[PDB]
C-alpha cells in the first residue's frame, strides 16, 4: 500500500 | 558480516544494494544503503569518493542475493549523488561518512512499496538509544577477514551499542572516535560488520520505531577483541539530511 517506515511485512 | 544468519530482504526491506558498471561488461558491488523516503537512499561518502560519476552506479531495492535476481526487485539510476562536504579519512577513521542518492527508474519513478521494499525511520534530532541496546546490521560483506569474495546471500547479525567512554579507551580507538560516530560490538567479539558492509544500516528500536541509528563506516579488522565497529551517528546529521531531502 503506502510506505510506513520501519514496518516489515 | 562475520557470524550472523543468512536472511531475505523481507526481513530488511529498506536495504539498498549499490553496484558500479565497468567498461568490459561487469557491474561490481560497492556498498549497502537504506531507503529513507521513496526517492532517497542514504549510504556512506567513502563508497563514492574515489569514483564520483553517478551515471555509472546502479541501485537495486528488493534484493536478497548479490549477483542473481530476486523477484520483486526494482532497479534505479542515481539522479543526484550528494556527498558530505567535510568528509575526511585518516588512518582508520572516516569523518562525516554519510551520503544521499536520489534514485529514478527507467520509467521516471521512485521506489514503490511492496513486502520487499519499505523505508526505515530517521531518529529525532540528537536522539539515540542508550548503550546496551541491541541493534541489527545487514549486508553482503565478507564472512571472514581473509575472504576475497562476498557472499551471494544477504546476512544480518545483532550487535550492541557500547558507550563512547568504552570506545575511546586508548586500547580500543582512543580519540579516533568522535561524538558524530557510534560504536557497536558483540559482547564476545563473535559477530560484526566487515569489508563489503560499508554504507548499510545499523537499526535499533527507538521510541517504538525501527530507526536508522547508524551507517556502517569502519572498524580495525572485523570481529577483533576491543575493536568495535564504528558507525556514522545519523541523529547528529539530521539538519544536513533535511538540507537536501526537503
Ligand atoms: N570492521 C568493520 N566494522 C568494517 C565495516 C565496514 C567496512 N568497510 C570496509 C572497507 C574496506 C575497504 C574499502 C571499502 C570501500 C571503499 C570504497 C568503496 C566501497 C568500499 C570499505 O568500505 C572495511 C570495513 C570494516
Amino acid at each position: 500500500l503506502k510506505f510506513q517506515c520501519g514496518q516489515k511485512t | 558480516i562475520i557470524g550472523g544468519e543468512f536472511t531475505t530482504i523481507e526481513n530488511q526491506p529498506w536495504f539498498a544494494a549499490i553496484y558500479r558498471r565497468h567498461r568490459g561488461g561487469s557491474v561490481t558491488y560497492v556498498c549497502g544503503g537504506s531507503l529513507m523516503s521513496p526517492c532517497w537512499v542514504i549510504s556512506a561518502t567513502h563508497c563514492f569518493i574515489d569514483y564520483p560519476k553517478k551515471e555509472d552506479y546502479i541501485v537495486y531495492l528488493g534484493r536478497s542475493r548479490l549477483n542473481s535476481n530476486t523477484q520483486g526487485e526494482m532497479k534505479f539510476e542515481v539522479e543526484n549523488l550528494i556527498l558530505h562536504k567535510d568528509y575526511s579519512a585518516d588512518t582508520l577513521a572516516h569523518h562525516n561518512d554519510i551520503a544521499l542518492l536520489k534514485i529514478r527508474s527507467k520509467e521516471g519513478r521512485c521506489a514503490q512499496p511492496s513486502r520487499t521494499i519499505q523505508t526505515i525511520c530517521l531518529p529525532s534530532m540528537y536522539n539515540d538509544p542508550q548503550f546496551g541496546t541491541s541493534c541489527e546490521i545487514t549486508g553482503f560483506g565478507k564472512e571472514a577477514s581473509t575472504d576475497y569474495l562476498y557472499p551471494e546471500q544477504l546476512k544480518m547479525t545483532v550487535v550492541k551499542l557500547i558507550s563512547h567512554r568504552e570506545c575511546q579507551q586508548p586500547h580500543y580507538y582512543g580519540s579516533e572516535v568522535t561524538t558524530k560516530m557510534l560504536c557497536a560490538a558483540d559482547p564476545q567479539w563473535k559477530t560484526d560488520a566487515c569489508q563489503g558492509d560499508s554504507g548499510g544500516p545499523l537499526v535499533c528500536s527507538l521510541q517504538g520505531r525501527m530507526t536508522l541509528t547508524g551507517i556502517v563506516s569502519w572498524g580495525r579488522g572485523c570481529a577483533l577483541k576491543d575493536k568495535p565497529g564504528v558507525y556514522t551517528r545519523v541523529s547528529h546529521f539530521l539538519p544536513w539530511i533535511r538540507s537536501h531531502t526537503k
